[PDB]
């Protein structure tokens, strides 16, 4: 997921801008759905909620717009249970014996042959929250005589979400947002950014429900199997649940049992912008990086960014120079709803060059003894211009390519806190081998797929609507592409189809300004609005999509009357 | 007494739902949402029930992916009623606003208006408008997916190792 | 799996005649290649031979000709360990402690990020098998500071099944080929059917190896927990690892320790037909049942037959009768040909028509308190002649219906082991809105498909070649059908493709007799010998197959360099 | 070790091997298997010989069905090892008649010597043939997979349990 949120210096006009990308799902009950509420003295608000949701999640309204990214921040912890002898479904803290709360839960279930069955299980419940069967994580961790496990997540207490999204919908200033955030301190597992009529400054904040865990808890309280687990989940609390010491902190300003203070969680505001793309809270702007903040919340100097993220900041950066190719050198509605389609590739942009000059020359390979011509590949790839359009012939080698990449040791030129966009850099000329090894492996499946190694990647990237290929552009973030179309099928299977269930990719797009005429927002939402195939908004927004044609969403009650396809219905009930 | 809402339909059938109150603005939401999206949705209220098993076999996955990824069925519907219990619920809905408690209750009304249409008739939804998992919802069905969406970060990513703790034999 | 035995009696000639049709992988190392081995002066046979494997297992020479069908017969048990408290790693038997053979084992494993890094852990043997992990089956069997598992699997200590095949590929008669199958006893976990030039009989056996155990053995030496799950593994024994009377016997004929003796294995010999689709031995042949073996060869009479087995012993009987719509009542090369791809569905033809007297009057229905048309559903079906050919319309939703009929107390005429080819029937009206509830789902899939219910089977079912989809027969034996083309793809995501990884389908099939003239063989490789896409044996056998046109596969020396697309080369090393 | 054998292919490519001798036999078989299917089986050497981990990773899936099902590489790896022991292989061995032994000896060196052929150049095999996992095998290997087809009937319906029973913590 992506979002900017530019200030008056970046846009030069007299409100801000809101760019929000959520990368998210395209089937299923969490996918998003576009609407308007229009709630008579209490809230005119529009954007995307998921479905079962009653509230807006991420949109606008007549004074603030904002979106979210998912955060870096840990929402949950384990606790080690020092057992009873005699009851494995005892627990001690401070030497005090307790019982685990259990529930004897029956789920009928249909068998094969059109029988139902009934399936009993007994389940527990800690002080902590469920028991957790770790054993597949790692044998040793199973649930003996001697010990049990415990997982708890803060959300498990956490009634202010709702509740929060719906005081943002009725919001009338960023000021109140930004209020409203911290008195409910609610937001679960995501960041915000948001961008207010006639505030100069746009606002970040990794501000929500995280655990609450002091440097002392996490040395004296973390088990030795805990520490074990620093590796696979860092930053994730492993303590013992027989001491009471280990239990997570309140804060004078917690809303919330076990959460950190509202005060020690990360913000920042600023007139030029503020960015997320999945990191942690450090990069919110590069020029004025946050640090000192909980370590739960994620590295914030000390870890190298993801490519995404590098590709995001650099955007920005290249955007408010006049460097990137558009035109002038601010944030500017049309500039920005290009920008972000951009499609521009990472990995290739930066390693591309130093790939092939260490590689394609000779052409002629021996791999694993074999007799590999590798000509066409390098030509393709040297033509390419490291850009995913629906024109851009070869991108997907790339993409074959790159994964395939071994990582350990790539680099030469390695992470800096003083340069994190630019920085690990440098392809390792040890890594020759490994390198012809995956474009030869990446040849061979693009050769697989029976697509040429020239395709256009719109033919290669698509979606289906109405019994035609719509083609599509973008990629997967883990090559720096910032526009995402991101598939879960092997390209040997028909190519990148997004047909099935693709991985997080574009799915609800907004770009928000609040001019002197009101909030105007362009949007997309990917994949349509119905999941109905004969639906005539099953497709429809998709074609536009596929046409890099926004759509100027209709929101005063003139737009939506004068909107040329604008019909009304009421519907009403007895309550 | 009564929920009413006035549906816009613009480009892209992009609803514009106008009430008079919270209710009634839940009824409008409920009512497009699966006017367009039945199917998923219907399917979505049996996971967070924990009534997929029955319907659609324990053994069987998900058929949808989400923040809960696509376990088995089973360990699915043990999750859920595990830890989305009706106690859980209750907390849930006795910390929230009137305004918020009414907008759901309408949302279920809306929903449930839709699952008649449908039922009724129509050539919309024919994947799934004459399945038995095609039913009315109640509000507190509601509550169980907000309360779920909030556990995307912690209990989701671990349904079945929680739907399988079991102590010692 | 399918295989006919044809005896003099139903071929009306000098020899019999062989039907093979394993229904097997499409991909795979498991799947079957077709060829020739000609042996200077020691064999000259002819079939099918897994990737990997150098002799052949499915074929014929010049004077037999064979081939197999998975057996009911369990081939595996359990041993349930008594541990010795303090050390888990010992098992108790008959009181003395006995070690268990362990062996720490690194597997270097390459992780996501490209790097190698070593796996090690450290499992375990006793002297009945390696220890098995049967806790996913039931958390009560946990590997604990009391009891383990172990699995036994009699084909470990088989070492006689290549030479078997081997002997057979040289065999220069029936009754040689019998003298081998008793002699070696090597056959692991299939049953045989074979045929032979100038030998009246037919031959079926399901001789093996198999576990022996006593029926005494199965009261004494079952375990509680063996008990508890010999409903989920019916005949498999679950045994006392404590007691030495509790490991598998050794006949006086045995030729493997611990296998039965080939005395009380089933076999029999029939001058009219031999058959198997994947049945017990009881009904090799239909008008002579084969009773008494042990137990754990399978059911003999208690337990109803699939709907595959009847729909293969009814053709063969219609066949004789002559009353198939064939030319004759004989079972000859050309119309055995026929008849294997004859696309009849027998839940169709003994039951469709039941189904839709009861719930197709009306058509308009109330289903889950939904209105729902089923109008046209009920009309294609009626129209649809219960076959599953590439004209066919309409077999595709009743494969989508059939599937989803619930099973419970459907048939109000149960099994008759005196009539089981037409029984259990009989579909209960009670089972009225349950046979709707089904079909409307069906129609909804369909639907999904954006194939029509009339839909030409040839258009649902498919196979990919060279961008070209070539039309399919058949379908899958659930439903009741012999030719079995079985797509494990649902039909809402592009149809019945056969282009992934299908069920067990119609892989390598054969229909050898032999003329005086010498052996004769029709063949088909559904998928081909290739496996490479820019191969031109990717999809030249598919084609034919698709066209229905049998290969006659050169034999003779002069048959092969008379072939029309003869080529010769000869290929040497030091 | 001086292989010879004579290769004629009629309509559909079926080949006709012959051969003076059991060995030369195995040669012409093992050649015109490897010509037709070599990536197929390649693969399948890494799975009885327990080496897909190395190659394709831990995690991964067979990417082939077959009677040992779909397990993950790492528990098929640990199978492999411990139920295909170079034990197992001598007692396979131990009990064959010499000219078995001949025939799998040729076998290998045929398929050696399209694996050549391959690596050499040539557009046949394109998705595989400039891989690490397509490489020259022995007879053993051969041995492993004559015996893993045995095991369909029982071991290998439980390769995953096998390779995870573990003693008791
Ligand atoms: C990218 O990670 C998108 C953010 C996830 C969905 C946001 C919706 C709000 C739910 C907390
Ligand atoms: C059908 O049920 C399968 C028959 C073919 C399987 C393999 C045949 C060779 C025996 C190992």
């Amino acid at each position: 997921s992506n979002m900017y949120g530019f200030g008056t210096a970046a846009t030069g006009e007299g409100s801000g801008l809101l760019f929000g990308n959520p990368h998210w799902y395209w089937k299923g009950p969490d996918r998003f759905y576009q609407a308007q509420l229009t709630i008579d003295g209490e809230a005119n608000v529009s954007g995307v909620s998921f479905l079962g949701l009653p509230v807006i999640q991420i949109g606008f309204n007549d004074s603030v717009a904002w979106s979210h990214t998912v955060s870096t921040a840990r929402r949950f912890g384990f606790f080690q249970l020092s057992l009873v002898p005699g009851d494995p479904t005892s627990y001690l803290v401070d030497g005090v014996p307790v019982k685990m709360k259990p529930a004897t839960i029956t789920v009928p279930s249909r068998n094969a042959d059109g029988s139902v069955s009934d399936v009993t299980r007994t389940l527990y419940h800690s002080e902590f929250g469920p028991l957790v069967n770790l054993a597949g994580l790692n044998p040793a961790l199973a649930w003996s005589q001697q010990t049990a496990f415990a997982i708890r997540d803060i959300n498990g207490e956490n009634f202010r979400t709702l509740r929060t999204w719906m005081r943002w919908n009725q919001a009338k200033s960023l000021d109140e947002f930004i209020a409203i955030q911290k008195e409910e301190a609610g937001i679960p597992w995501v960041n915000t950014v948001a961008v207010g009529r006639g505030d100069a400054k746009a606002w970040y904040a990794d501000i929500g429900v995280v655990p609450n865990v002091s440097p002392a808890q996490l040395a004296r309280c973390t088990t030795p199997f805990g520490k074990a687990f620093a590796q696979a989940l860092p930053n994730v609390p492993f303590f013992d649940g027989s001491r009471s010491e280990c239990d997570w902190l309140t804060d004078a300003d917690s809303v919330q049992p076990g959460a950190i203070g509202v005060s020690r969680m990360p913000s920042l505001q600023r007139d030029d912008y503020v960015g997320n793309m999945n990191d942690s809270y450090w990069l919110a702007n590069v020029h004025a990086p946050l640090t000192g903040y909980p370590a739960i919340f994620g590295p914030a100097g000390t870890s190298a960014q993801t490519l995404r993220t590098r590709m995001g900041h650099t955007m920005v950066l290249e955007r408010l120079a006049g460097t990137d190719g558009y035109p002038g050198n601010k944030a500017t509605p049309a500039v920005v709803r290009e920008m972000v389609l951009g499609n521009r590739v990472f990995s290739a942009e930066r390693f591309k060059d130093e790939v092939l000059d260490l590689i394609c020359t000779p052409a002629q390979w021996t791999v694993n003894g074999a007799a590999v011509d590798a000509a066409q590949a390098c030509a393709v790839l040297a033509a390419w211009d490291n850009r995913g359009r629906k024109d851009s012939r070869g991108a997907h080698l790339w993409d074959e390519f790159w994964s395939r990449v071994p990582t350990a040791s790539l680099f030469t030129v390695p992470f800096s806190a003083a340069d994190p966009l630019n920085t690990p850099r440098g392809i390792n000329a040890a890594a020759a081998d490994a390198l012809r090894q995956a474009m030869a492996t990446a040849v061979a499946r693009v050769g697989q797929s029976g697509y040429a190694l020239d395709a256009p990647r719109g033919e290669v990237l698509y979606v289906t609507r109405g019994g035609t290929r719509l083609p599509l552009y973008g990629g997967c973030g883990a090559m720096g592409y910032f526009t995402i179309t991101c598939s879960e099928n092997d390209i040997t299977q028909g190519g990148y189809s997004m047909d099935g269930q693709p991985n997080a990719s574009n799915s609800y797009m907004q770009v928000v300004s609040f001019p002197a005429s009101g909030v105007q927002a362009h949007t997309f939402l990917t994949y349509s609005l119905s999941d109905d195939p004969a639906s005539p908004h099953h497709g429809d927004y998709t074609k536009a999509y596929s046409a890099g044609q926004w759509l100027r969403v209709p929101f005063t009650e003139a737009e939506i009357t004068g909107n040329a396809d604008y019909r009304t219905a009421t519907v009403k009930e007895l309550e | 007494s009564t929920y009413s809402a006035e549906i816009r339909r613009t480009t892209m059938g992009v609803p514009h739902i106008k009430a008079g109150n919270w209710g009634s603005a839940g009824y409008g939401f409920g009512y497009v949402q699966a006017q367009d999206n039945l199917c998923t949705m219907a399917d979505s209220f049996l996971t967070y029930r924990g009534e997929r098993s029955r319907h659609l076999g324990g053994s069987a996955q998900l058929v949808y992916n989400s923040t809960l990824g696509r376990p088995r069925n089973i360990d699915s519907d043990f999750f859920h009623r595990h830890v989305i219990s009706d106690e859980a619920v209750d907390r849930t809905m006795a910390a929230q606003p009137a305004k918020l408690l009414q907008m759901v209750e309408g949302f279920a009304a809306g929903y449930n208006r839709y699952v008649r249409e449908a039922k009724a008739g129509g050539s919309a939804h024919a994947a799934c408008r004459s399945e038995a998992w095609v039913q009315p919802i109640t509000a507190r069905d509601v509550w169980r997916r907000i309360y779920a969406a909030n556990l995307a970060g912690g209990y989701s990513n671990f349904a079945e190792a929680i739907a399988n703790a079991q102590p010692p034999q």
